[PDB]
Order: C-alpha cells, then sequence, then structure tokens
RNA sequence: UAAGGUGAUAUGAACCGUUAUAACCGGCGAUUUCCGAAUGGGGAAACCCAGUGUGUUUCGACACACUAUCAUUAACUGAAUCCAUAGGUUAAUGAGGCGAACCGGGGGAACUGAAACAUCUAAGUACCCCGAGGAAAAGAAAUCAACCGAGAUUCCCCCAGUAGCGGCGAGCGAACGGGGAGCAGCCCAGAGCCUGAAUCAGUGUGUGUGUUAGUGGAAGCGUCUGGAAAGGCGCGCGAUACAGGGUGACAGCCCCGUACACAAAAAUGCACAUGCUGUGAGCUCGAUGAGUAGGGCGGGACACGUGGUAUCCUGUCUGAAUAUGGGGGGACCAUCCUCCAAGGCUAAAUACUCCUGACUGACCGAUAGUGAACCAGUACCGUGAGGGAAAGGCGAAAAGAAC
RNA sequence: GCUCGCCGGAAGACCAAGGGUUCCUGUCCAACGUUAAUCGGGGCAGGGUGAGUCGACCCCUAAGGCGAGGCCGAAAGGCG
C-alpha cells in the first residue's frame, strides 16, 4: 500500500456505468512524490513522501506536523 | 520405453520435503490439517 | 534413598555428583548387563535418590 | 582430561560371543561392546578413565540390529557397536 | 465410611460363599477384595519353571465381590454392626446400633 | 484422605508402605533432550560447522552461559561531514509461532432468482488477505422533530410488510415513535492554585459467597423354590431420603448413592471495606478541531438503482468563517427551529463456544449413533495435496488346556 | 554330483538410478511359491561385516532458488 500519512489515502473500489447502464469495476490510487524541507532541530535538510495536496497541508503549521504529525505514526526521514 | 514415475530420492524430498513446505504459508496447512485429521504421516518423504 | 544432613557443605556432595558419571552407573549398568547379584530393585537405587540431592544442587549456595 | 566426564556412558556391556576370553590366545587384540555412538574420537583414553588400562591401536565397526520384530506393529530394533583394541602386554578388558 | 477392613477377621454373605470366616489379603480396582481360605478354582496352568505343589493342577484363590461382608462378632460365630468416627488418625468404633431414634 | 500401592497389553520374579518422607487427592514450585516461532551461522526437521569469556592445557579440545531479527523509550560511540543521521552498543518495554466459533478493515465469482436477457437479483455470499477483543461494532448528537417536543448506544417484540424504492418488472423496504431487556458519563487540543480527592484496573489484607481435597448421615429377616433370590409366603421396618447403577433371577431398608449435618494450608471468579502502584477530582482563567465544510461533476453507500434526490462516503477541479459563524430540517428560495463536524474513550442487555467441573434425554444401539464403539484417520492407494476400509459381543467366577 | 543343451560385445563383469539383511548357520511351516515343499528374496533365533587416501563429504562453484541493506503490489505476492 503507498505511503500517504498526512492525507490518509488508501486505495479505493468504484464503477463506471455505460448508456445500459452495464457496470465495469475500477480501481482509484494515491499518487506520490518525495519533497525536501529544513526544520533546523534535524540539522540535516529532510526528505518525506505524502500523496498529492500533502505539502499544501503540511505548509499550513510550518514545521510542527513534520516534527510530529507526520513522522511519529508514519515514516522516518 | 518407460511407464510410471521416476524412483529418484532427491526428488522424493524437493518437492513435499518438512523444509521445502514449512517455507511455504499453504505447505504449513498440510502440516496443521494433518494434525487436525490426527493423522501420523505427517512427512511423506518416507 | 534417604539421609540425616540437609545441605551443609554441598561442595562435597556435588563432588559425589563426579564419581556418579565415572563409576557408579559404570558400574551398576555393567553388573545389571552381566546379570549379577540378580536384584531388580538394585538397578532402581539412582532414580529418585539422586533427583533429591539435585534439587538442593540447584541452591547449593549458602551451604 | 580434555572431555567432559559426561561423555563416559560407554563400555556398560560385556561382548556377547565365547570369545571375548580367547581372542588374546589367538592374537594381541581384544573385544568390546558399544552404544549406538563408539565415541571415537576419546574411546583411546576412555579404557584409561574407566579401567585404568592403556591401549596401543583402537578400531570400531557396526552391526547391524535387523528390523524384522512383530509382523504387523513393526516394533524397533536398536543397532550396537563392536571394538577392536591392541593391547601391549595386558589381556584383562 | 469402610464396613470391610483389613485390621480384624469378616464374615461373607455374598455370592458362592455365605455365612463363612476370613481376612481380607488385597483390594481390587473398582471394588473387589481377595479373602483367605475362599473356596477357590481349580485352574490348569501351562507349564513354568516356578513350583507348583504335588500331581497337577495349582488351585489357585479367586477374587470376591465386597458390597455382601460384615465384621465378624466372634463370640456367637455371627456379623457385627457398631458404626465408625474419629477424626486425623485410624478409624474407632462409635457403638450406635441401639435404636435410639424417633 | 490414610492402608494401601509400584500405567497398560502382561504374565513372572521383585520391591515400597500400613506411625509422620508408600501410592492417592487439593494447591504451589524444581528439572524440562533434539527438532519446531526456533533465535550463533549453515541444512536434507530431530543434522553439520564456529567464536568470545571462564576452567586447564606442553595449547589439541571439551564443559560452563552465551551470540537471531525489527520497532519504541533512555543514553554512549558514530560514514561521506561539518553539525546530524544510517551502522555499532547497554538497560527497559513491545512484536515473532499455533488454535474452535463469534468479530473489525480490505479483496471478491459463477451458477442462480427475473419461467429467455442485458439495469436489477445472485453477492459483498462462497472464498481469500491483513488483524482485534471478551466480546467486536455502536454511544453521551454539527440527529430527528415542527410549534407540541423527543433526546446517549444496543438487542428482542411492535410501528409494517406501512412510508417509500423498483427494466414500476421480478423483487426491495425505512426510520421517528410505543412495549421490554441493560443503567455511571468524561477527557484532549494548558496550566495555575488545589491535592489526593469521587473514582477505576491490577493485587494484598479482612469478611461474605461460588469453585478445586474430604468426612459424617434412615430402615428386611427367615423359609420354600432354584445354579443362585431381593420371587412366593409370613408379615415387617424407614422417609426433609423410593433417581441412576451394582451384589449368582428384578433388596426403599446388602452395597454405591440420595434428603440432612460440618469446615479452611494454598489457588481463583464475584461483592462490600480498604492499604499499595498507576491514572484521576475541584475551582479559575485560557484554547478550540481547515485541502475540509462549502461550490460543481463522476461513482459508491443508505430501504431508496438519478428521479420530481437531500443524507453519508470519496475520485477530481474549485475552496471558508468564528457564533445572527457554520452543517441540517430529503430539487430550490425566503422565513423559523435545531445541533456544533473537521479529535477520542466507555458497562451492560447483543454475537459465539475449542475448553474446567458436573447433570440429564418420548436419544441411537453395529446397514443406527461421530470417517471412526476394537492401538481406525490405522491398514491400503496416491508425484502430491488428498482420499480411506473390513473386523463390536462368554461366565457367578478365568475357573483357558493340568495331562 | 555328472551330462547334454543355450547366451557369449551377452543371457559375462562393473559404475549409476534405486533397493536394504537377502551375506554365513540352526530352526519352523499359521501365510507365499501358478503343480510337492524337505528349500528360502518366507516365519523365529544365532554368526560376521575396522578406509583421512574408493562413495558421501569438504574447499572452489555454473545455471539457478532464497535474500540483509533497498524499492513495488488493497493483498496472496513482485524484483534484485
Amino acid at each position: 500500500s503507498r505511503v500517504c500519512q498526512v492525507t490518509g489515502k488508501r486505495p479505493v473500489t468504484g464503477n463506471n456505468r455505460s448508456h445500459a447502464l452495464n457496470a465495469t469495476k475500477r480501481r482509484f490510487l494515491p499518487n506520490l512524490h518525495s519533497h525536501r524541507f529544513w526544520v533546523e532541530s534535524e540539522k540535516r535538510f529532510v526528505t518525506l513522501r505524502v500523496s498529492a495536496k500533502g505539502m499544501r497541508v503540511i505548509d499550513k503549521k510550518g514545521i510542527d506536523t513534520v516534527l510530529a504529525e507526520l513522522r511519529a505514526r508514519g515514516e522516518k526521514y | 520405453m518407460k511407464r510410471t514415475f521416476q524412483p529418484s530420492v532427491l526428488k522424493r524430498n524437493r518437492s513435499h520435503g518438512f523444509r521445502a513446505r514449512m517455507a511455504t504459508k499453504n505447505g504449513r496447512q498440510v502440516l496443521a490439517r494433518r494434525r487436525a485429521k490426527g493423522r501420523a504421516r505427517l512427512t511423506v518423504s518416507k | 534413598m534417604k539421609a540425616k544432613e540437609l545441605r551443609e557443605k554441598s561442595v562435597e556432595e556435588l563432588n559425589t555428583e563426579l564419581l556418579n558419571l565415572l563409576r557408579e552407573q559404570f558400574n551398576l549398568r555393567m553388573q545389571a548387563a552381566s546379570g549379577q547379584l540378580q536384584q531388580s530393585h538394585l538397578l532402581k537405587q539412582v532414580r529418585r535418590d539422586v533427583a533429591r540431592v539435585k534439587t538442593l544442587l540447584n541452591e547449593k549456595a549458602g551451604a | 582430561m580434555i572431555r567432559e566426564e559426561r561423555l563416559l556412558k560407554v563400555l556398560r556391556a560385556p561382548h556377547v560371543s565365547e570369545k571375548a576370553s580367547t581372542a588374546m590366545e589367538k592374537s594381541n587384540t581384544i573385544v568390546l561392546k558399544v552404544a549406538k555412538d563408539a565415541t571415537k574420537a576419546e574411546i583411546k583414553a576412555a579404557v584409561q578413565k574407566l579401567f585404568e588400562v592403556e591401549v596401543e591401536v583402537v578400531n570400531t565397526l557396526v552391526v547391524k540390529g535387523k528390523v524384522k520384530r512383530h509382523g504387523q506393529r513393526i516394533g524397533r530394533r536398536s543397532d550396537w557397536k563392536k571394538a577392536y583394541v591392541t593391547l601391549k602386554e595386558g589381556q584383562n578388558l | 465410611a469402610a464396613k470391610i477392613r483389613r485390621d480384624d477377621e469378616v464374615i461373607v454373605l455374598t455370592g458362592k460363599d455365605k455365612g463363612k470366616r476370613g481376612k481380607v489379603k488385597n483390594v481390587l480396582s473398582s471394588g473387589k477384595v481377595i479373602v483367605e481360605g475362599i473356596n477357590l478354582v481349580k485352574k490348569h496352568q501351562k507349564p513354568v519353571p516356578a513350583l507348583n505343589q504335588p500331581g497337577g493342577i495349582v488351585e489357585k484363590e479367586a477374587a470376591i465381590q465386597v458390597s455382601n461382608v460384615a465384621i465378624f462378632n466372634a463370640a456367637t460365630g455371627k456379623a457385627d454392626r457398631v458404626g465408625f468416627r474419629f477424626e486425623d488418625g485410624k478409624k474407632v468404633r462409635f457403638f450406635k446400633s441401639n435404636s435410639e431414634t424417633i
């Protein structure tokens, strides 16, 4: 399963319908990218992986999510 | 020229021997089902 | 089988456990394999006796 | 010396043949009976540790205990080992 | 409570043997006994090196039932009834057979 | 508790105890092979090859305990490098394999029901994957109601086979509410005074009560019949006690047993009282759930299939305020009323039964009841997973081959 | 024990796959042996089988499976 952390994202099952309403099953996916950040307390520059729109919710709290809610119940950097 | 199976002893372990099964999760079910049936022949290579 | 002393100077009771490996089981097993003395209880004198001693040798400190 | 005293589980039975008392009247080498493991690495010193008798040369062989015991329940039979040990000047081992 | 015991003589009141004197030798599984002087069984015995008395057959003891046996009174050759009570030691006669209840 | 015992086929020699260290029963502990999570390292399951330290040893080698992996907490050393981190290392705490059912999240048919088939149904079943607890799930309102108010959650009986949905076709079916079963409500987004608060989980002590030793506790004798009686006959005796099962044929009363009487080394479930460890009151002043609510569309889920479709979820683009602010009241607007999302935890009624200790059956009796009543999941067969028989039966006593 | 017959690049003798008490001796006939069973690849007991150098094994390992670090797949499972 793709590592999403701050977005809670998982794979999801859905459907497609025709003009005669015939059902074809489809799957949805998290789209991931790796980002570089500065937190100063680690001294090194840090690298994290999250799904799309993830940086737009980390940047809301500056470094608070990066030093806690991201890594503490997620993956190391 | 020949019929039925070959008698060779390494192919008597390399498909169904204890480690060759215990290293596979479905091969551990053979051990679980035979213990549940009460079967004394838990290994069949001899 | 029975003794009147309990966990004093255990270093000599542990040294009896060395003779138990060098002679006393060697002679007893060989004597019974030779059919000598014809006693079936004589080959039963080490069992339940030495367990009482090995139990106290699990606490030989403070002896 | 060398090994543990607990290793000396050997030589606890007389030899099965009436040859045991005539072997030294034919040659320099006597026969002994041993368990399923004959302690090949210790046995040349085990005679000194149990009898205070010393030997010049040692050899060990297996005597296969056969299998047939109960037709249908197929009861276990156990193998045994035989030793040939050379005596310089003695005869009682 | 026990009712027979090996501590003194008893009288059998049971199948094959009744009104007859003896004493317990040994107790068996689920409650049966062997008693001294019971009428015994013929028994061949297939040949063995053990001593087996002059002529053929051993004439060997047989176990008996324990539910119809009583303690022996000696004085008149009859059964005795007294009851037994004692704590922490070997049981003692309590002497209650005197018609004392209402 | 006590005079019995040393498993069985399995006899024969023999031995332990009858007074306290003989078995036996109740509790708590010791030691616990090699393989297996299996854990120095390797492997063909019970195999092979090593090191460190200690012991000694003309230095070979064995014992002794020790050496798997990963995370989390506290710290010592630390690669490019600097500071750091990865690796190395010690202590603490957790994970690792296997089981019966219930259960949480995720994947997921065809045949079938529509007397054919395509939306619908089959079905989120069968089956698989990751995993949790005595239950799980759910809960103390961003719910419904409607001027009258209800008010945590859950399961049973109703509302109802109604309101409604549906190639309006087959079929599907709400809740709100009534009866009944169960009955304590708080925390976090902080920290000050307060200071052990009312409480609770575990455990000890005390008591009360189950549960694991146990001992006492009613009454029938003879005679005939017969292989033997408890039958017959004589007539008796017991009851807070005639079920079940035995003793030579069918005794309430011969025996086991039943109603009834009595108690606490140690262990463990419950209740009140209460110490101990942890967690926690009260009061005041702060703080307040932001990529998701909304705005659209696609799809999925709700009884409800896009319809005259709100709610709830999520794939994508767009994207807030701070209380007359915001969600809701089943297209949409205006006016009113209602609740406070974007953060959690609860006991019990509810689901289920491998298993500890017991009691019964309009229960079967060998072609019946478990593959299976007997060393049957054995023989036998299969590359293997897997499949899988036929064989039950004396007597009062074994008295069974003396000879 | 003696003929006569047949194979003789095999129908001789080893290595290999594989088989495991069958080797040398007494004793027995409940079952086997396509006809008797006195015999034993049969039942029950005895006797003997000693390599560092030949086969395992082990040092070096091909093709190749598994796999620390490391990276995928709701998930069984992917790759190295």
